[PDB]
This record gives structure tokens, C-alpha cells and sequence, in this order.
């Protein structure tokens, strides 16, 4: 909760519980981007790399509920741009 | 301020969040003394309940404490 | 990075810490102005050794005395010294980091002679 | 390295039960009696090694039998066993062998000394033998830094050790009887110099009642 | 003057040697036991004050004026505190190098028993435990055997020696730590607890052991005692420099000849020790490389400093070491001084009592480094970070074993640096570059290990 | 009876006997702690209240040494600051980096007093790593994590001073000490959670939060 | 910053037109690009932000190796 | 801004006035 | 560049002559002006003159008109809010002299009912930033032809 914290605009919003496991993992993973900058703020903060921003600019909607990001569009999102983020983290980390 | 109860939160049914309508959930004057805040309070108008605080008292505290004679039954073994 | 600065062994942070050595917010009132002037100062001192000093201090730090009689009360080396110059002439407002101006004119500028505007270094 | 944990085992719980018996017992009450009756916890560590010669090591329920009866809840016993390392809260072998890897044992040659006993037992540090009659340890000084190299067998020190001496005495303490302490072969003594002493050479000792003062 | 001829007419602890009897009808013949119930019946101020112009000072190494510390214990007002004031010897003998407290039991027990009672009474004392090593078993058993014999006489028991001081002596058998031959843990551990120390204040002579005043001395300090007293005390103060009086045991060992344990005045030089009581050194005096004078708890000496360094507190103190337990630990130039350090900081490791935070952790670091180091596994300002590892240890501790995990390595460092920086280039040359920490270029943590770099010291 | 100090130049009164630490509350002047709570009894083994007195040659502990009549105390002069930051490079030695996962994470004086008398950063590189510890099992209420301790020793007299449930103690010695119940035990007190409150680090933590 | 230690000159102009500001606005173009061939020609090696990690937030690589770097992350993103 | 730090950040500063304006000391005796 | 140098330095010794210098020149200003001025600050080359309502037009005639002194430009004008003093407001004015290279600031008092005399009479410029105080405050600046 680094990133919910920095955020200037308070966009995100995070709820985490123990999982079943006994591990530390979220549950609720939401951004708004109609509150979103776009400061990269919340990649800066993260210990381990977790949220990024991608290149990708192409995602606009004809409404604005489809702008409330939850985990699942995230981790999709994640899956989908993976080879792309890669490319600009192995070229963007040891700067950062 | 104190909370209204109606007013305060919320779930929200689309997403998630925690709605309101209280205006005065975030807001939190600071004041270097009582006398100000009460006054600044009563020139506004506003209905106040002061909070005395509770401070903690002082009693003596010795190391040797610890390692005194017991002419007696010894009450509880010290571990550190 | 920097070599003092990543230097392992002679580092402490007490040293390089300039933020918890930050200049105070000095604050002078009326009354810590005339003790300097009935008075004066560590570098030029004009106070009585022993506790008599002390609370001569100590009727300056209450009204016992004031501004405009320790101005009356100052003779000509107080003044011409310590609030004007010894020329007698009062100070100016000061620069931190003066700038002597020079007009650059000819080939060197920007615009030729003709135009309105010059350039300055 | 050191243990501070615990895990049960059929063989090391608390319901085993343990009992001094009547001569530890005996000698358990007259080590009490040496100190203040209300400061009885004070035994907790001779009537541990009592226990430990006993029983061949410190168990669970040696602890908890000692803080029964000297009315300190374990945990405090717990600690002290832990603490001090002559406390072997696990089986040991038969014959525990203690050799000094410390500086001046080493300056003397106690590494070939631990790579000999290496060899033969083929057993490492903090290992037991299959014949539950070797337990090694290397440990620090342990006061006969003069007659070194040195080593221990279950309390009992030898001393000016060399590899062939201690294969050989590590021969004889498998099978039959152990030779006597001190140094190796006595063809040198105790703290004497090698060489023979050259300090108190007489053979009847000033009584220091001849030169007292003149007070007195 | 010249020092170092201390004859045997004045050496104190005969019988180092079993030239003789340690029974009770042998130290009879030897003067112990002798005249003890008129020195009881003389008081605490003489007994006090004898050892006071005596100038016997402490022997397990720190050598804090003796008198002075058992006055201490004898402050006005005292009787009214109504208890037991008990007495304590540090016979425990954590210190490797350290051979004496060994000898003065095993051989001439009756001397420390008068010891304890003497200083008792000098300091009012009602009984006297002895903590010994749990090592040392048989020497316990020898003392108890004529801690036995001497209730049977009468010397120690109630009405000691017939005169009208009532008088116990305990032994208990320390189950091994060298920190608890520290004085606080001591205490401590004769407690029930375990030997972690105790911060000063509040000092042992007012709040001690059950809570009793008491007081914690070396073997040796109240062995000697009763022959001071008996014998007049100004001959003491005759023998070694104006503040470092007397005879004291050197246990000598190492690369040396012939090893041995002797006794001499101080102040004599340790050239004249290391080549007359004993054989010399290993190879020649020009094949020496360093000598360690007070045991691993006092830095390192080089040969140059070896000429003319007299064995005193004084002296040695004056080159950046100490005189400890007087035990010498000899180095020749066929060793690998850095593995010793390594071991000493190993040592300490494994006795840091595990309290205080700086110790706990220092200690470790300083291993983890030390093994770096002997190998080349480092860069020279690693170092300039090790001296300054040992200056946040050096002050910020309870006892003073954080100090003596300190020293020898800055010995070390002060004395033998290029030894360390040559290592180094050995390693530089002979397996490849090296950055902080010993992380090569190479390493990584593949699947839970460091694979890429060899691993100093781990053996768990 | 109320004796009279000096303080970073400021005189305060207390009475005899008192610690230190507790004159420096009374005159407002901030001292670092970690093994010093009010109502529990005082140990000296965090080593973080070191403070310079002229009457002693080394840094003495506010924490213990008793308070005297006309002594002189600085908190501010560079030994007490490097020494503060030497002892605060060894707590955080062989202290995981678990920040994220801590629930202690803005709540912790480790942090805190790291950022204000400790250095920006470590010299601890080293290859063999840091210590390592398992985590216990006391029960439902309390969560573990004891990589994170740094052996303070505040849940030890709570439990043994203020509770009675003396299952709770100082096991092994040295590097390897480890605060825990000797075997697999459960910490039956009422008063068990306040143990949470007590810790500094995230070592004992609240389990269903 | 560091128009101290680079080399540029600052037009003035009468008759405080729009004109006299627009021929100052194109000054300043010209002059700035005098600025840029210097600074591009001497960019000093070192750090570009406070070696103080109390104050800006630490390289990576340290964050996830070194504690004291981590606690001062932590703290200075919340 | 409840998570503020509870720990004083930034101790007193340092006095820069020139002697000139500090108020005198008197000679002791 | 193999090691790269940076020596350390606080940023602050570079001000102690300037700062002595503040300190004269406020100290004539208060010698000068005894009236009205109650105190004055210095911290890293800014000076801070404290007054009183009454005090604004004559100080800044002064500070407009004096030839030591030639504050001619209308730098900004603020208030601050302090609750936990009587008069909670605080509006400050900050000067430039572009003749000697100086910047110079001027605080008073005010309350949400206590207004404060309005310097549009000297400086133009503060037509608008009185506006700005006024709507972001409350504070009232008497003489102002259009607030
Ligand atoms: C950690 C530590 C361990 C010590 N171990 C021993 C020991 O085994 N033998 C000994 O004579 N002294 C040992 N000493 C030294 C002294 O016994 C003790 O600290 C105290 O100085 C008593 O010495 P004294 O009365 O003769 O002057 C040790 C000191 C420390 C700090
Ligand atoms: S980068 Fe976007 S999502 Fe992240 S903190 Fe900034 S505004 Fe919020
Ligand atoms: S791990 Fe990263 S994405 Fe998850 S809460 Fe922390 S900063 Fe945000
Ligand atoms: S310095 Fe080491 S041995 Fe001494 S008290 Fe501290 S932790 Fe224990
Ligand atoms: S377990 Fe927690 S409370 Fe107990 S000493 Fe360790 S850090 Fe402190
Ligand atoms: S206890 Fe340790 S891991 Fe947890 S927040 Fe504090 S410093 Fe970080
Ligand atoms: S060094 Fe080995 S017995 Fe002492
Ligand atoms: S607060 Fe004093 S050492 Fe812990």
C-alpha cells in the first residue's frame, strides 16, 4: 500500500487479507484512471516491480465505467503486455 | 468533528468505494493551546466538548531494583 | 556517485548532514535592539563584568529602558559605526551576488544598429 | 553453532519420566543445603549435571523434574541448559571427544590432529559414530594451553598429543582400558619445562614461618 | 635497576612443580596454615592497609589496586544492613593462553582456601564460593578434598581456626562460559540464571550476590595474599617497577621450544622470559613475527616492540596493549597470524553472552570479514570498514568482552596491514576481482544458494 | 528528595534515584529507546540511550544510570551521535528486509529512529548473508515472524512481571539467542495481546488484523 | 543552477512595443541555443540527485539489498 | 496525514547571527 | 572520469556576509523608523520587517521613495492563517528593487473583521493581488476602489 499512499490523485484503492495459503496478497486492486495523471508515482514506489505503466496508449472506452479498473482487468492487462514490458524494463531498471 | 451517522460512509454498489457526505470527515484543525481552539471554536459558533488528556505518572525507576534481597519466600524469578 | 560521499570507512552522516544543520530563523524585537545599541555586542562589548551586567541585561529585557532614548543616549562612534557607516552615510540594500552590466554593440550583437533592441552581458 | 530449539521425539518428551535416585537424591539435598533456603533455584545447574551423568543426556524431563522440585517454572530451567554448552541436550556417544582448534593448539598442530581423528572415525564435527561410541567436537581453550596439542575424553584431559597418539589412544578407549590423563606417554609431566624444571630444584620447601615480620 | 631473578626463596607458589605435597600435613611443612588466627585477631584495617602498601593489583587482568576494592566492601554503616556478606573467586580460567588458575589449585589448594578466608575476614565476609570451571573436574574434586580436610581442622567452619570468625566454603562448579568469568555474570550464574551480565551500577560491593554485598577476585589475588601478609609486605613492593609490584605466574606457550608455566617478578623484559625460563623461540628471535602478552583479549606486538617491553601493566599499556593473565602466546613466522584473529574472533562469537546489541552482532560481522581476509576475498578500504566495525564496539557495551572482541584486530591492522593487502593481489591474481562484501562478478542466487563465488567459513 | 541537573543546558528537578531517561522527559529533551518501557523494569541491552556525562569517560546508558546532584549530560556532541549510529548499523545488520510485509510498517521505531539518528546507508554487503530464525507457534493471537526481533526483551518482563505466564523466555546464547517458548507452547495469558503493543518490531503481531 | 558557470547575454530594447518584445523573444531563442551547445559540450559524470537517502529515494538495487535503504524508501513514499 | 512520524525529524538548527548582533556576555567576575 | 569529486559543503556558509550585512541594514531601518517597526527577521538572504496595520502606507513610502532603499516593484502579496492567534491573519508583501538587486518583505496583521490599509496608491499592481487576499481570506483592504 505504497502505491495507494504516493498516489496524488488517491486513485487506487487496495484491500488485502491473509490468504489461504498464509501469504500476504490482495483481494481488491482498483484504479480509476479518470483520476489518474499519470505521474508513475506507483512504479517508483514498488518494492518488487509489481505495478507498471505501459507504452500503451490505444484504451479508450465509450463510458466511464469501463475506466474503474479492477484486479482482473489489471492482471489480463499484465499477462497481455508482458513481452513488451520486459523490453522496457530491461532497458529502463538500471536507470531507476 | 463529530460524525452524523446517515452521512458518514457508505458502500458504494458499482465498485467498491466508500462514498460520503459529510463534508468535515477530513478536516482537522491544529492549535498550539486549549485557549485558542476554544475561542476560535465559540467565534465560529460552534459547540465544543473538551478532551483533558491523561498523562502518565511518574514513579521512580531503579536498575537495582531487580537484584534486591528477598528475606522471604522469593515472590517470582527475574529472567532479565 | 561521489567519492566522500560513497567512501565506506571516514563517512559518518553527522558530518554531511546539512539539514539538521539548518541556519535558525533569527528575531529581533525593539528590545533585543537596544541592548545592542545601550549595550553592544560580543565583538564590541560595552557592559559591566558580575551580576551588575547581568541585570543590566535584565532592564533592557523589560521596559526599563527604550529604543528612542538609547538612540538619544548614543554618542557619535555608536552611530557612525554600529546602525550608520563610519562615513556617516546609511547602507544600501544589499546584493548577494552583484552584477556589473556591459552593452556588447557592433558585430558581436545580436541585432544589428538599427534595430531597437541591444545585448547585454 | 547452537540449537535453541526443541522438537519432540518418542525418545526425548515430557511424559518420559525420570527420577533421581536415592544417592543423586542424597547428594541432590546436600547441594541445596549449600546455599540460601529461599534461593534454591541457585542448584538448578549442579543438579542438571547430576542428572546428565545419570542419564547420559540433559532431557526434557531431567529439566522438568529439577524445576519441580526446586519450584521455578522450566522455562527458567529452559534457559540455563540452553546457555551453557556442557549441557548436551542431545545423545552423546560413549566417549565425548573435546580438542582444542584455539590458537596456540593450533601453532602446536592440532589440525592434524582433528584430520587423524577425521580419518579414522570418519565422523565430522557435532557427528555420533555407528557404534553410539564416538561423539566429536572441536570447542575452544580449555585452561592446558602449555601442554599443547590436547584433547578431553569425558572429563579427563590428554595432553601433548601427536596424530600416532591419539589413533593409538582412540584404538584403546574403543576396546579396553583408556590410559591415565596428562601428558602423552608421561615421557614429559605435567607443567614442568620438557626439559626438566629449571626453578624449584630442592627437595624440602621454605617454610615461610622463618621469615615472617617482625609483628605477628 | 634489572629484573627477572626472582629466586625460590621468594617464590610464592612452591609446589608448581609437585616437588611436593598439596595434603594437609604437606602444606603444613610449607608455612601454610601457619600464624592465620592471630592475622584474623589483628582486623580488617591491617589486613587492608598491609595489602594497600603491598601493592597487590589485580591479576585476572585488570589490574585494579587490590586494598582498594575490598575497602570497598568495608564502608561505614555497614553493619546495620543486617545480611550475609558473602565472597567470590573467579577461578573460572576462560582466556585462551591462560595456564595459572590450574596450577594454583591442582597442586596448592590450601594457599587459596587461606586466601578466601583472609579476604573474608578483611572484608567481613560470612562464607566464600569458589567458581570453577566445569572442565576442570578433577581439580575441583582435589579442592574439595581439602576444602574437606581443612573442616575436619577446624580452619574453615564455624570458629575458623578456633578463633571467633564463623566461616564457610562452597565450591560450584561453572558449567561453562568464558563470560561468566566476567564479574557481574558470575554472580548471576550462582543465581540460577544465566551468566548474562549486569550493568555497573549498581556495583557488587553494594548489591551482589542475592542481593548481598559481595566481591569477585582472581585465584591468584588472595592465593598470594596470606604469604603478604605473613611475610611483611615491603618485600613485595621491593620486587618490579614503583606501581606493578611483585611476583606473577606466565604461562608461556605457542611456536616456542620448550613451553612452559614459571613464575618471576614483573617488570622483567619478555626477551630475557622468552629465552632463559623456556628454550627461546622456535627457529631464532629473528624468527619471530609477533607475541600476543595478555592472551587473546590484548592486541598483538611486533617484533620491533619486543626488544625492550617490559611485562607490566604500565609498560604495555604505553605500546597500545595490556598485560591480562600474563599468559604469552607466541608466533613465529611459519604462521598465518590472520588465522588467528579469525579464530579469536571466532572464539568470541561463541561466548558473546548474546544481551547487548553491539556484540551480538559485531562479533559476527567481524568473523564474516576476518575469513574474507585470510583468503584475499576483500579490497584494501575494507579494512579502514573493519577498524571502524571495531569502533562501535569498543564502548558501547555492558562488559568488557566487546572491547576485547575488539583489540586484536586493531592490532592487527595497526601492525600487519600488508600482509592482509598482499593476500589480496593474491586473490586479485589467482581467482579474479573482488567488490564489496566478497559478490564477485559472477554470483548470483540461483536456487536458494550462492553459486558463482566461494562461501568463507560456512560449515553449519 | 528532589535533586537539581543540568541537561543540554537546561536545569530540571527530580527526585533520587531516579534514571536519566526520566529527567530528560521531565526537561523535553527527545532520547532514543528500545528496551525502556515506563511500566516494565529496565534492562540495558538495546544500547541506543547512550549520552555523555563529564563525570565518566565512556558513554553511559540513561536508561540505568542513576541520577546525581550537579551532573552534567549532553545528548547532542558528535560521540553520542556516532555512537548511535554505530549501534543502529549493528541492530540493522541481520534484520530481514520484510518492510513490506511488516504490519508494524509506519508504525515502527526501528524506521523512525533509523532515519533520525542512523546513517542513509549500510556497509553490511556481505556474501555469507544475513541470520536467519523460525517462526513460533504460540497460538491463534499472536503471529510470529522472529527474523524481525531484535532481542529487547520488553515481552519477556512483561510476561514474567505483569502477567505471570513464564513460558516466555531467552533461549540459547549469543548470536543465536532466540526469545520463545523452549518447546512448542501456547502463551496462556488474558493479557497476551498487550504483548503486540509492547514490541517495537513487527515480530509479534496482531493475527486476526 | 549553473547560469553562472555557462556564457549567455540578455537583450534589452526601447519603446516598450510589442515589437521591441517580440525581437527580445527571438533573442532569447538564439541565446538559449548558445546555452544548450555548452551544456552538451560539458556535462559533468556524478550523481543528478542528493546522495542523502533521507531525502531522495535510493537506487534499486540497494532498496533490495540493503535495509537501511529500504526503511528509507518506505518512508519517504508514504 | 495520520500516519505523521512521532518522532521529531529535524533537531534545533544552527545560529548564524554575526557576533555583532548577539546580545553580550558578561565577563564572569 | 574514473572517481568522480564532490566536495561536501553546507549550502549556508555562503550567506553568513550577506546575512551580516541584513542585519545592519535593518538595524538603520529600525533606528530610522522606530515608530512602526516592531522587529525584524534575517534567514538566507531574506528579510522580513514586522508592523502593524497602521504601519503600511508610511514604511512603504519609505521603502519606495528613499534613495538606500528603492523597493519600487510589487512583488506578491499573501495572507497565512495562524487560528491559534488573536489575529489570525497574517498578510505579507514582498518588494524588489531592481536598482540595488534586492528583495525586501513586510508583514502585518490582520482579522476577518480588522481590515488592512490597501497600498494601490503607491503600487498599481496590488489591485489584483488585493483582490486575490480578499477572495482566498477574507481580508478587507480599505481604500480599494473596486475589491
Ligand atoms: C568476559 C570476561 C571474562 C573473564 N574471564 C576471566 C577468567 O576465566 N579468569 C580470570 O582470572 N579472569 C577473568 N576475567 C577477568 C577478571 O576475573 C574479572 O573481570 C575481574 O577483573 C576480577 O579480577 P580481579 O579481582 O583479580 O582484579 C574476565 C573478564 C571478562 C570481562
Ligand atoms: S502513476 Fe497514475 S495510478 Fe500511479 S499514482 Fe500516479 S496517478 Fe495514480
Ligand atoms: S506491491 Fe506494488 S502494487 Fe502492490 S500494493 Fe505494494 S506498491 Fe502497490
Ligand atoms: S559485550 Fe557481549 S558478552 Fe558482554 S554483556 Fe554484551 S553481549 Fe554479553
Ligand atoms: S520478541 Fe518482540 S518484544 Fe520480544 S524482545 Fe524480540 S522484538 Fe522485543
Ligand atoms: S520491524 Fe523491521 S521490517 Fe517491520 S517495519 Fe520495522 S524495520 Fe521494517
Ligand atoms: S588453547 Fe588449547 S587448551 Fe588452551
Ligand atoms: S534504553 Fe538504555 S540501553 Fe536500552
Amino acid at each position: 500500500k505504497l502505491c495507494e499512499a504516493i498516489c496524488p490523485a488517491l486513485a487506487i484503492t487496495i484491500d488485502a487479507e491473509e490468504r489461504i495459503d498464509g501469504s500476504r496478497r490482495t483481494t481488491k486492486y482498483d484504479i480509476d484512471m479518470t483520476k489518474c495523471i499519470y505521474c508513475g508515482y506507483c512504479q517508483e514506489s514498488c518494492p518488487v516491480d509489481a505495478i507498471v505503466e505501459t507504452p500503451n496508449v490505444e484504451y479508450a472506452t465509450e463510458t466511464r465505467e469501463e475506466l474503474l479498473y479492477n484486479k482482473e482487468k489489471l492482471l489480463a492487462n499484465g499477462d497481455k503486455w508482458e513481452l513488451e514490458l520486459q523490453y522496457a524494463l530491461d532497458a529502463d531498471a538500471p536507470y531507476r | 468533528w463529530d460524525i452524523v451517522d446517515v452521512a458518514n460512509r457508505w458502500e458504494n454498489d458499482l465498485i467498491g468505494w466508500q462514498s460520503s457526505g459529510d463534508y468535515m470527515q477530513a478536516t482537522q484543525m491544529k492549535f498550539t493551546s486549549k485557549e485558542s481552539a476554544i475561542k476560535f471554536a465559540n467565534k465560529q459558533g460552534w459547540d465544543f466538548y473538551i478532551q483533558e488528556p491523561h498523562h502518565r505518572k511518574f514513579r521512580v525507576k531503579q536498575y537495582a531494583n531487580n537484584f534486591v534481597h528477598s528475606y522471604g519466600k522469593l515472590k517470582h524469578i527475574r529472567t532479565k | 556517485s561521489s567519492y566522500p560521499t560513497n567512501d565506506i570507512a571516514e563517512n559518518p552522516y553527522w558530518k554531511r548532514d546539512h539539514r539538521r544543520a539548518y541556519p535558525q530563523t533569527a528575531f529581533f524585537d525593539q528590545k533585543t535592539v537596544t541592548g545592542l545599541l545601550e549595550l553592544g555586542s560580543e565583538a564590541t562589548p560595552r557592559i559591566a563584568d558580575g551580576e551588575a551586567g547581568t541585570k543590566a541585561l535584565a532592564n533592557i529585557a523589560n521596559g526599563g529602558v527604550s529604543f528612542t532614548q538609547a538612540l538619544g543616549k548614543s554618542s557619535k562612534d555608536v552611530i557612525y559605526g554600529e546602525v550608520l557607516t563610519v562615513n556617516g552615510l546609511p547602507p544600501v540594500a544589499p546584493t548577494l551576488a552583484p552584477k556589473q552590466w556591459k552593452i556588447i554593440e557592433g558585430e558581436a550583437a545580436i541585432y544589428p544598429k538599427g534595430y531597437p533592441c541591444r545585448t547585454f552581458h | 553453532h547452537i540449537v535453541s530449539v526443541h522438537r519432540n521425539t518418542e525418545n526425548n518428551n515430557p511424559s518420559i519420566p525420570f527420577e533421581f535416585s536415592p544417592e543423586n537424591m542424597k547428594r541432590a539435598e546436600e547441594v541445596i543445603a549449600k546455599y540460601p533456603p529461599q534461593y534454591k533455584k541457585a542448584a538448578v545447574m549442579p543438579l542438571l549435571d547430576i542428572g546428565q551423568r545419570q542419564l547420559g543426556y540433559t532431557s526434557i524431563s531431567v529439566m522438568n523434574y529439577v524445576a519441580k522440585l526446586l519450584e521455578m517454572p522450566p522455562m527458567r530451567v529452559y534457559e540455563v541448559a540452553t546457555f551453557y554448552t556442557m549441557y548436551n541436550r542431545t545423545p552423546m556417544g560413549r566417549y565425548h571427544l573435546q580438542i582444542c582448534t584455539t590458537t596456540p593448539c593450533q601453532l602446536c598442530g592440532s589440525d592434524g590432529i582433528m584430520e587423524a581423528v577425521q580419518n579414522t572415525l570418519n565422523i565430522k564435527p557435532g557427528e555420533t559414530t555407528k557404534d553410539n561410541l564416538f561423539t566429536l567436537s572441536e570447542v575452544e581453550c580449555l585452561g592446558a594451553c602449555v601442554n599443547a596439542p590436547m584433547m578431553a575424553i569425558n572429563d579427563d584431559y590428554y595432553e601433548d598429543l601427536t596424530p600416532e597418539g591419539t589413533v593409538k589412544l582412540l584404538e584403546d578407549c574403543k576396546a579396553g582400558k583408556m590410559p591415565t590423563p596428562g601428558p602423552e606417554n608421561h615421557v614429559r609431566r605435567d607443567c614442568e619445562p620438557a626439559s626438566g624444571q629449571k626453578v624449584l630444584l630442592s627437595k624440602e620447601p621454605h617454610n615461610v614461618a622463618d621469615f615472617l615480620q617482625e609483628g605477628i | 635497576r634489572q629484573y627477572g631473578g626472582l629466586k625460590d626463596q621468594d617464590r610464592i607458589f612452591q609446589n608448581l612443580y609437585d616437588n611436593y605435597g598439596w595434603d594437609l600435613a604437606s602444606a603444613r611443612k610449607q608455612g601454610d596454615w601457619y600464624k592465620t588466627k592471630e592475622l584474623i585477631l589483628k582486623g580488617d584495617t591491617w589486613i587492608i592497609d598491609e595489602i594497600k602498601k603491598s601493592g597487590l593489583r589485580g591479576r585476572g587482568g585488570a589490574g585494579f589496586p587490590s586494598g582498594l576494592k575490598w575497602s570497598f566492601m568495608n564502608p561505614p554503616g555497614w553493619e546495620k544492613n543486617e545480611g550475609p556478606r558473602y565472597l567470590v573467586v573467579n577461578a573460572d580460567e576462560g582466556e585462551p593462553g591462560t595456564c595459572k588458575d590450574r596450577e594454583i589449585m591442582r597442586k596448592d589448594p590450601h594457599k587459596l582456601v587461606e586466601g578466601c578466608l583472609l579476604a573474608g575476614r578483611a572484608m567481613n565476609a560470612t562464607a566464600a564460593y569458589i567458581y570453577i570451571r566445569g572442565e576442570f573436574y578433577n581439580e575441583a574434586a582435589v579442592l574439595q578434598t581439602a576444602i574437606n580436610e581443612a573442616y575436619a581442622a577446624g580452619l574453615i567452619g564455624k570458629d575458623a581456626c578456633g578463633s571467633g570468625y564463623d566461616f564457610d566454603v562452597y565450591i560450584h562448579r561453572g558449567m561453562g562460559a568464558y563470560v561468566c568469568g566476567e564479574e557481574t555474570s558470575l554472580i548471576e550464574s550462582l543465581e540460577g540464571k544465566a551468566g548474562k551480565p549486569r550493568l555497573k551500577p549498581p556495583f557488587p560491593a553494594g548489591v551482589g550476590l542475592f542481593g548481598r554485598p559481595s566481591t569477585v577476585t582472581n585465584v591468584e589475588t588472595v592465593a598470594v595474599a596470606p604469604t603478604i601478609l605473613r611475610r611483611g609486605g615491603d618485600w613485595f613492593a621491593s620486587f618490579g617497577r614503583e606501581r606493578n609490584s611483585g611476583t606473577k605466574l606466565f604461562c608461556i606457550s605457542g611456536n616456542v621450544n620448550e613451553p612452559c608455566t614459571v613464575e618471576e617478578e614483573m617488570s622483567i623484559p619478555l626477551r630475557e622470559l622468552l629465552e632463559k625460563h623456556c628454550g627461546g623461540i622456535k627457529g631464532g628471535w629473528d624468527n619471530l613475527l609477533g607475541v600476543i602478552p595478555g592472551g587473546c583479549s590484548v592486541p598483538i606486538l611486533p617484533k620491533n616492540i619486543c626488544e625492550d617491553v617490559l611485562m607490566d601493566f604500565d609498560a604495555l599499556k604505553d605500546v597500545q596493549s595490556g598485560l591480562g593473565t600474563a599468559a604469552v602466546i607466541v608466533i613465529n613466522k611459519q604462521q598465518d597470524v590472520i588465522r588467528a584473529i579469525q579464530r579469536f574472533a571466532a572464539f568470541y562469537k561463541h561466548e558473546s553472552c548474546g544481551q547487548c546489541t553491539p556484540c551480538r552482532e559485531g562479533t559476527t560481522w567481524l568473523l564474516k570479514a576476518m575469513d574474507r581476509f585470510r583468503t584475499g576475498q576483500a579490497k584494501e578500504r575494507e579494512i579502514d570498514m573493519l577498524y571502524e566495525l571495531t569502533k562501535d564496539i569498543e564502548g558501547h557495551t555492558i562488559c568488557a568482552l566487546g572491547d576485547a572482541a575488539a583489540w586484536p584486530i586493531q592490532g592487527l591492522i595497526r601492525n600487519f596491514r600488508p600482509e592482509m593487502e598482499t593476500r589480496m593481489k593474491k586473490f586479485h591474481d589467482e581467482v579474479g576481482a573482488v567488490s564489496v562484501g566478497g559478490w564477485m562478478k559472477d554470483a548470483r542466487v540461483e536456487k536458494g544458494k550462492v553459486v558463482g563465488a566461494p562461501l568463507p567459513g560456512v560449515h553449519h | 528528595a528532589e535533586i537539581e541537573l543540568t541537561i543540554d543546558g537546561h536545569k530540571v528537578s527530580i527526585e533520587a534515584g531516579s534514571a536519566l531517561i526520566q529527567a530528560c522527559e521531565k526537561a523535553g529533551v527527545t532520547v532514543p529507546r528500545y528496551c525502556y518501557h515506563d511500566k516494565l523494569a529496565i534492562a540495558g541491552n538495546c544500547r541506543m540511550c547512550l549520552v555523555d556525562v563529564e563525570r565518566a569517560p565512556k558513554p553511559v546508558a540513561s536508561c540505568a544510570y542513576p541520577v546525581a546532584p550537579g551532573m552534567v549530560v549532553r545528548t547532542d556532541t558528535e560521540r553520542v551521535k556516532q555512537a548511535r549510529e554505530n549501534v543502529m548499523e549493528m541492530m540493522l545488520q541481520n534484520h530481514p528486509l520484510d518492510c513490506p510485509v511488516c504490519d508494524q510498517g509506519g508504525e515502527c521505531d526501528l524506521q523512525d529512529q533509523s532515519m533520525r539518528y542512523g546513517r542513509d546507508r549500510g556497509r553490511f554487503t556481505e556474501i555469507t548473508g544475513k541470520r536467519s530464525t523460525e517462526d513460533k507457534n504460540i497460538g491463534p493471537l499472536v503471529k510470529t515472524s522472529m527474523n524481525r526481533c531484535i532481542h529487547c526483551t520488553r515481552c519477556v518482563r512483561f510476561a514474567n512481571d505483569i502477567a505471570g505466564a513464564p513460558e516466555l523466555g531467552s533461549s540459547g546464547r549469543g548470536n543465536d539467542m532466540q526469545i520463545g517458548t523452549y518447546l512448542e507452547k501456547n502463551l496462556n495469558t488474558e493479557l497476551s495481546g498487550n504483548v503486540i503493543d509492547l514490541c517495537p518490531v513487527g515480530a509479534l503481531t496482531n493475527k486476526p488484523y | 543552477d549553473a547560469y553562472d558557470k555557462v556564457d549567455f547575454d540578455v537583450p534589452v530594447g526601447m519603446n516598450g512595443d510589442c515589437y521591441d518584445r517580440y525581437l527580445i523573444r527571438m533573442a532569447e531563442f538564439r541565446q538559449s541555443l548558445r546555452i544548450i551547445e555548452q551544456c552538451c559540450n560539458d556535462m559533468p559524470a556524478g550523481a543528478v540527485k542528493v546522495e542523502d537517502f533521507k531525502i531522495n529515494s535510493p537506487p534499486r538495487n540497494l532498496m533490495k539489498e540493503d535495509m537501511e535503504a529500504l526503511i528509507h524508501h518506505f518512508l519517504l513514499y508514504t | 496525514s495520520a500516519g505523521s512520524t512521532a518522532w521529531e525529524p529535524v533537531g534545533p538548527g544552527r545560529d548564524d547571527r554575526p557576533d555583532s548582533f548577539k546580545l553580550p556576555t558578561p565577563k564572569p567576575e | 572520469v574514473d572517481e568522480v569529486y564532490e566536495p561536501i559543503v553546507n549550502p549556508a556558509d555562503r550567506y553568513l556576509q550577506h546575512v551580516s550585512d541584513l542585519h545592519q541594514y535593518a538595524k538603520y531601518i529600525m533606528a530610522a523608523l522606530p515608530k512602526y517597526i516592531q522587529g525584524f527577521s534575517v534567514w538566507k538572504d531574506e528579510l522580513t520587517l514586522h508592523v502593524a496595520p497602521s504601519a503600511v502606507i508610511p514604511v512603504t513610502t519609505f521603502l519606495r521613495d528613499n534613495t538606500s532603499t528603492q523597493y519600487k516593484s510589487i512583488i506578491d502579496i499573501t495572507a497565512v492563517d495562524y487560528p491559534s492567534r488573536e489575529n489570525r491573519f497574517e498578510v505579507v508583501y514582498n518588494f524588489l528593487s531592481v536598482r540595488h538587486n534586492s528583495r525586501i518583505r513586510l508583514k502585518t496583521y490582520a482579522t476577518e473583521v480588522t481590515p488592512v490599509p490597501s497600498i494601490t496608491c503607491l503600487y498599481e499592481g496590488a489591485n489584483w493581488f488585493e483582490r486575490e487576499a480578499y477572495d482566498m481570506y477574507g481580508v478587507f483592504f480599505e481604500g480599494h476602489p473596486d475589491l
